[PDB]
């Protein structure tokens, strides 16, 4: 079972505060201690924090600016990272991982995708991709699903809930006009389609938004 | 605080050979130095722990070793699924530190892109809008370039790329043009072509659609 | 008695030795250089304090880790003692019949 549960993301106004949380299972040891561990877009790791939930007590990184505080809740078994005053040089994904003390990260959190900008929330419409008619196939058939006009990041995309995942492509979203976009492909033979059913499913965490797109021919 | 140097920043590798990260610690620490693998969207994954030790779940072709200041990180016969970021942490002397990161990287055989087009849906259309999707999959090199033409005519206005990382599956690259058109704009035209420029074919390789 | 205080001394001992160690990693990080911020080699180093072994490779840094150290040194030092003094309760009991007084 997953151990270590983060939420997907946080919109975070410039000048604002949020309150990651960090919800773990499995094996509780009060030799425990949480990590932080912050990695900006095209970035490398970045220690944050620690704290020991047993104790209540917290280290941080002095080479850094203090944008963090830690907090755990014991009954719970929660750890929780308060930063306050955020800029667009906070805009990262934030990790949480487990150590048992003995100096490596076991096990690591999705993370929480958080974005600091004054935009607005937006769900992100689906549209499918099917062949035109008048487009060949060979052994192999290409389909796809649209999603565009969304903020902010991230968004996720499986093909029949996970089912079907070999030959598949997303591509990274671009940005314009303070929207997102991008597109997702999927590769299955042309003699399974569509006497079998394919379908995205796009999974929005900001706005606990989760749509479905069936794929049918034109 | 402990300085961890990975060099090179990016290795290029034939599939089936064996492979070597590195990493260098400012100063002496031991076997206190651990790996962590990072693919494309993914989070960490704990290869070796205190330089040597193996990990449970994790392939036996992942190896390391060293101790003081010079550690090593072996890949014994690369396959595809070896592509991503990896990163070396130690816990000799507080605070911990990561090390910049290294990249995997795969050289495969040469193989030409999968050109899909795919016209605006009916959904889409109802909105007031309509966007054109071409697909470039499956290529390699990454080296590609993407052309748009209107009823014969080249249309760069509207086109937005976009390139996903090598693949971990099959070592290759993807790329995705959209040209964003409104309904009005859209309906003012019949022919739409995505043309698709590769190492693999001095010609083009080409597909069109008429919105009838 | 002195059998009693010499189980008793060990059994605190190793009371010590553990909570010694998990202190000590507690005391430790948070500051910058320090090498006792993980329990295994922090109990190695309990060992290595309560006996004063000297092989000098670990060390505190911070003034409650050396506050722990000390409690460990005094514990170690009044353990082994209190060993010694049992044992020589033992050989002079025995002494006093082989002499038949
Ligand atoms: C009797 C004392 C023996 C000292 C051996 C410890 C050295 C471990 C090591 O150098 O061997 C290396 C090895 C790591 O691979 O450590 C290990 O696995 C060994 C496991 C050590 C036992 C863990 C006890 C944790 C102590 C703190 C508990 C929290 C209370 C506060
Ligand atoms: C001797 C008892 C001290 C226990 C360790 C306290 C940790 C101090 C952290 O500021
Ligand atoms: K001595």
């Amino acid at each position: 079972q997953v151990q270590l549960q983060q939420p997907g993301a946080e919109l975070v106004k410039p000048g604002a505060s949020v309150k990651l949380s960090c919800k773990a299972s499995g094996y509780t040891f009060t030799s425990d201690w949480i990590h932080w561990v912050k990695q900006r877009p095209g970035h490398g790791l970045e220690w944050i924090g620690e704290i020991i939930p047993s104790y209540g007590r917290a280290n941080y990184n002095e080479k850094i600016q203090k944008k963090a505080t830690l907090t755990a809740d014991k009954s719970s078994s929660t750890a929780f990272m308060q930063l306050s005053s955020l800029t667009s040089e906070d805009s990262a994904v934030y990790y949480c991982a487990r150590e048992r003390g003995d100096g490596y990260f076991a096990v690591w959190g999705a993370g929480t995708t958080v974005t600091v900008s004054s935009a607005k929330t937006t769900p992100p419409s689906v549209y499918p991709l099917a062949p035109g008619s008048a487009a060949q196939t060979n052994s192999m058939v290409t389909l796809g699903c649209l999603v565009k006009g969304y903020f902010p990041e991230p968004v996720t995309v499986t093909w029949n809930s996970g089912s079907l995942s070999s030959g598949v492509h997303t591509f990274p979203a671009v940005l314009q006009s303070d929207l997102y976009t991008l597109s997702s492909s999927v590769t299955v033979p042309s003699s399974s389609w569509p006497s079998e059913t394919v379908t995205c499913n796009v999974a929005h965490p900001a706005s606990s938004t989760k749509v479905d797109k069936k794929i049918v021919p034109r | 605080d402990i300085l961890l140097t990975q060099s090179p920043a990016i290795l290029s590798v034939s599939p089936g050979e064996r492979v070597s990260f590195s990493c260098r610690a400012s100063q002496s620490i031991g076997t206190d130095i651990h790996w962590y693998q990072q693919r494309t969207n993914g989070s960490p994954r704990l290869l070796i722990k205190y330089a040597s030790e193996s990990i449970s779940g994790i392939p036996s072709r992942f190896s390391g070793s060293g101790s003081g200041t010079d550690f090593t990180l072996s890949i014994n016969s690369v396959e595809s699924e070896d592509i991503a970021n990896y990163y070396c942490q130690q816990s000799n002397r507080w605070p911990f530190t990561f090390g910049s990161g290294t990249k995997l990287e795969i050289k495969r055989a040469d193989a030409a892109p999968t050109v899909s087009i795919f016209p605006p849906s009916s959904e889409q259309l109802t909105s007031g809008g309509a966007s054109v999707v071409c697909f470039l999959n499956n290529f390699y090199p990454k080296d590609i370039n993407v052309k748009w033409k209107i009823d014969g005519s080249e249309r760069q206005n509207g086109v937005l790329n976009s390139w996903t990382d090598q693949d971990s599956k099959d070592s290759t690259y993807s790329m995705s043009s959209t040209l964003t058109l409104t309904k009005d704009e859209y309906e003012r035209h019949n022919s739409y072509t995505c043309e698709a420029t590769h190492k693999t074919s001095t010609s083009p390789i080409v597909k069109s659609f008429n919105r009838n | 008695l002195h059998w009693r205080a010499a189980g008793a001394a060990t059994v605190l001992l190793v009371i010590v030795l553990l909570a010694g160690s998990y202190l000590a990693v507690l005391a430790e990080r948070g500051a910058p250089g320090a090498q006792l911020i993980t329990y295994p080699r922090a109990l190695w180093w309990s060992v290595e304090t309560a006996t004063g072994v000297g092989y000098g490779d670990l060390y505190p840094v911070t003034l409650w880790g050396r506050l722990v150290a000390v409690v460990v040194m005094v514990a170690g030092i009044t353990s082994f003692g209190l060993v010694t003094a049992a044992l020589a309760t033992w050989f002079v009991g025995r002494e006093q019949e082989r002499r038949g007084h």
